[PDB]
């Protein structure tokens, strides 16, 4: 529930620590955590809001110019000086002009001309600094059980670095403890929050500082003072006897293409909502109980109300309607083959299905994991058990291949953190995570300033290099190539 | 220079809050926020310094908070001897001091 | 303990100049900076400036940059504030407040508890 | 101004799409293809200059490709 | 034996040490502050070093304040303050390597 | 030369950069540097302001 149709959901099965399971929550999909005798819980990260950001260096992308003026000197005099060069609101430029004996200077060299124009800025854009503190994540979790396809089954958890751990209380189901890592989530110490005109981005530092545009420096208080004041003013000169000042055009469509690989964000009031990150939580399910045990079996009748449907991962959701007034009651349901010997094959994802109301025609939804052959969804007790025919497509080998592809994509997206998704904890997992940290630091230092094409080019180049170098470094090249080219062809 | 409410009233026994809104140079950026209580006739008395922190001989009822550009003094358990003028002050980034407009608290 | 006592109230016609003292007792006068704060009748408090009693540096507010001079007398443990060219707006009460000076003898950053002790006040009436 | 660094160097990696993701590959290929289509004579000149450099055939082909990539960008 | 609150944050100094400022709500008089740096909240095993004293609160009033500084390990960790079921915790990440 | 009324402006480690209103005046010499800040000084963060 809440994760049935996500198409990017991940199943975290069982626990070997007995109590807790690590998990990395991402904005794209969600995680269904299923223990041995505990209810399946679907956990998703919904929003990350950043609060009270501090302004840094608003740039100016649309300039306007004003009353130009100029000054000039005979070929053998000093240099031209306009009294508006002592004003920090004027852009001024000095050049040499052909002068003499016709213009009113008796000498024939090159005189000095100074032209000044008053600079004003419309439509500054502004960046703000994010600190890993005062950054809040919202986690929504829900429980399986009695909920129909459409409150003791859902919970919302707010997590900030001040309170990184929380407990979601699900009445009658107990409570799920989460200890999470909010600081090291998405690196918000190199990322500014940029706004141009009611459009906000998550932008890297050291891109918001190498921009060639007239920039203020934080606290705009009175008369704004733009520092570069050029990069929007072009000083042309006519045939050695004039000078002209023009402004460059509005620069907002050049920045839109300069941004590429910078995340979009939205803003509510003083807070900025990001819809792309990843949090890491350890889930302590040791106070999670099964509400439904010690219930008598439901024996009246069951009718399929929608149909059995297949999610994108192979599981089967089934919505049933119960006819008898029995009360809180446990639903018999299974997957079977050879309906003479009803031997439970496959696994059922709902931890325990239970009908929780005492009315005539109640509704419930369960989900189950069928085997790969043809099978029968059997729901009922005896002489009134409805059976639906089910057919699952692909053998176990395809499942293992898809699992490796998902793992590779998760590694390419999360970097080293990918080793923490089933991180119950072993020497092998820790060794893999460590050597991946070393190799990731090295790879990000060497490469990582490339963008899907520089990486493809260098990948093909090094691929030829390792293919025909004939030394023992063949393997080093080809492995770096595996890395680069998959980093390209998986995103 | 600091936006403070004109007056605030509350019945004895309940909590109340006085806000103080500043800019990103005095209250927004620095923990240099202080709250002074001044009974008529007497000189102001430092009730809170360092935003939350408070001096030695001050009742633990006074609390301090800060969010963005707004500091806030909270008085829980409003007693009798609390009707006075409350002023927020901040040391600006440029090295100067700014005070608040002033709030006259009435215990009724 | 710490006691800052100012001179008594004073009445002056406009155009004149007032000089108000602030005698400190109960602590080392040389290791503290004295601030002067003016409060109009039933209005906000106004910070006017400070003087570092150690070396003698001063800093005045922009509003009084060229109307106020603060000096000190260490041997007598006094801090004087002189305001010239009085106006009707200057009718207000003048307080003096201490603040600890950094251990290096400079007063760049103030200590978190700036105005821990004040003076009783001195009414200057501009008629 | 004129330089305006590209952000694809510091591409933020996450499950979601970045700002202009659909345009990167066709962007660079379109620039190179358009310049070469407008100027074939330089294809001849780059073939010749690459032939004068590099002993083995692979080195000469790599030089040709790198010249034909450096020229459209005037990098 | 009371509850602690985080007055500001656990700031990080330039050299990697953390400064934590805590507020105490109980009135037990002068008493030791139970503070440690831990991972795996299940088994609270002290990791890192606390470059502070056997931190103590001096006053005996309703709300008191304390400042202690810690030398945490290079990984992610949690500042654990308090004894049980009231122990506040903060998430903290250190960058360097040995 | 002769020098006159100095002034200064400081900011916390994670803010923008300091800016005096007298930087937009072509009669003042201004210099910008980094200063130790944090918690004691009165701004809560410990980097270079």
């Amino acid at each position: 529930i809440r994760c049935i149709g996500v198409s990017n959901r991940d199943f975290v099965e069982g626990m070997s620590g007995g109590t807790w399971v690590d998990v990395v929550l991402e904005h794209g999909g969600c995680v269904t955590v299923m223990a041995q005798d505990k209810p399946t819980v679907d956990i998703e990260l919904v929003t990350t809001t950043v609060s009270n950001m501090a302004e840094v260096r608003s740039y100016c992308y649309e300039a306007s110019i004003s009353d130009m003026a100029s000054d000039s000197r005979c070929p053998t005099q000093g240099e031209a000086y306009l009294d508006k060069q002592s004003d920090t609101q004027y852009v001024c430029k000095r050049t040499l002009v052909d002068r003499g004996w016709g213009n009113g200077c008796g000498l024939f060299g090159k005189g000095s001309l100074v032209t000044c124009a008053k600079f004003a800025c419309s439509k500054k854009m502004t960046g703000k600094s994010i600190q890993p503190e005062n950054l809040e994540y919202r986690i929504m979790l829900s429980v399986h059980g009695s909920q129909h396809s459409g409150d003791e089954n859902r919970a919302k958890v707010e997590i900030t670095p001040n309170s990184p751990r929380a407990e979601a209380t699900l009445g009658g189901f107990g409570s799920l403890g989460l200890d999470c890592e909010p600081r090291t989530g998405l690196d918000f110490s190199d990322l500014y929050y940029l706004t141009m005109n009611n459009k906000h981005w998550l932008v890297h530092k050291e891109w918001f500082h190498d921009i060639p545009l007239p920039w203020h420096a934080g606290a705009d208080t009175g008369t704004p003072h733009w520092n570069n004041k050029e990069a929007l003013v072009e000083f042309k000169d006519a045939h050695a006897k004039r000078q002209t000042v023009v402004v460059l055009g509005s620069q907002e469509g050049a920045v839109h293409t300069a941004l590429a690989g910078a995340l979009e964000a939205e803003m509510d009031g003083a807070k900025g909502r990001l819809s792309s990150g990843h949090l890491k939580c350890r889930l302590k399910m040791d106070k999670l109980r099964l509400k439904g045990v010690s219930y008598s079996l439901c024996t009246a009748a069951f009718t399929f109300t929608k149909i059995p449907a297949e999610t994108l991962h192979g599981t089967v959701t089934v919505e049933v309607q119960y006819a008898g007034t029995d009360g809180p009651c446990k639903v018999p349901a299974q997957m079977a083959v050879d309906m003479q010997t009803l031997t439970p094959v496959g696994r059922l994802i709902t931890a325990n299905p239970v009908i929780t109301e005492s009315t005539e025609n109640s509704k419930m939804m369960l989900e189950l994991d069928p085997p790969f052959g043809d099978s029968y969804i059997v729901i009922g007790v005896g002489e009134k058990k409805i059976t639906h025919h089910w057919h699952r497509s692909g053998s176990t080998i395809g499942k293992a291949f898809e699992a490796t592809v998902r793992g590779a994509k998760r590694m390419a997206v999360l970097g080293d953190t990918a080793w923490d998704f089933g991180s119950v904890g072993g020497a092998l997992n820790s060794l893999g995570k460590g050597i991946h940290q070393i190799f990731g630091a090295a790879f990000k230092s060497l490469f990582g300033g490339m963008s899907w094409f520089s990486q493809i080019l260098i990948g093909t180049l090094l691929m030829w290099l390792g293919l025909n170098t004939k030394n023992g470094s063949i393997s080093l090249m080809c492995l770096a190539l595996g890395g680069v080219l998959i980093f390209l062809s998986t995103a | 220079a600091l936006t403070q409410p004109a007056s605030v009233s509350g019945s004895p026994g309940q909590s109340i809050t006085i806000s103080c809104t500043g800019t990103s140079s005095d209250v927004g950026g620095f923990n240099y926020v202080s709250w002074f209580q001044q009974h008529p006739g007497k000189a102001p008395k430092l009730m809170l310094y360092d935003v939350t922190s408070r001096p030695s001989g001050v009742s633990s009822r006074f609390s301090g908070s800060k969010s963005g550009n707004t500091a806030s003094l909270t008085i829980s358990g409003l007693q009798a001897e609390d009707e006075a003028d409350y002023y927020c002050s901040s040391h600006t980034s440029r090295g100067t001091w700014v005070f608040g407009g002033g709030t006259k608290l009435t215990v009724l | 303990e710490v006691q800052l006592v100012e001179s008594g109230a004073e009445v002056k016609k406009p155009g004149a100049s007032v000089k108000v003292s602030c005698k400190a007792s109960g602590y080392t006068f040389t290791s503290y900076a004295m601030h002067w704060v003016r409060q109009a009748p039933g209005q906000r408090l106004e910070w006017m400036g400070w003087i570092n009693a150690g070396n003698g540096n001063t800093k005045y507010s922009q509003k009084f940059q060229d109307r106020v001079t603060i000096t000190r007398d260490t041997s007598a443990s006094t801090a004087y504030m002189e305001l010239s060219s009085l106006r009707s707006e200057d009718t207000a009460i003048y307080y003096c407040a201490r603040d600890k000076v950094d251990d290096y003898g400079d007063y760049w950053f103030p200590t978190l508890w700036y105005f821990d002790y004040w003076g009783q006040g001195t009414l200057v009436t501009v008629s | 101004a004129v330089t305006l660094p590209s952000h694809s160097t510091r591409k933020l990696q996450t499950r979601s799409q970045t700002w202009l993701e659909s345009r990167e590959y066709t962007k660079h290929l379109i620039r190179v293809e358009n310049w070469i289509f407008r100027n074939p004579g330089f294809a001849l000149a780059a073939a010749a200059i690459a032939w004068l450099l590099g002993s083995s055939t692979s080195q000469k082909v790599i030089y040709l490709v790198m010249i034909l990539l450096i020229a459209p960008a005037y990098s």
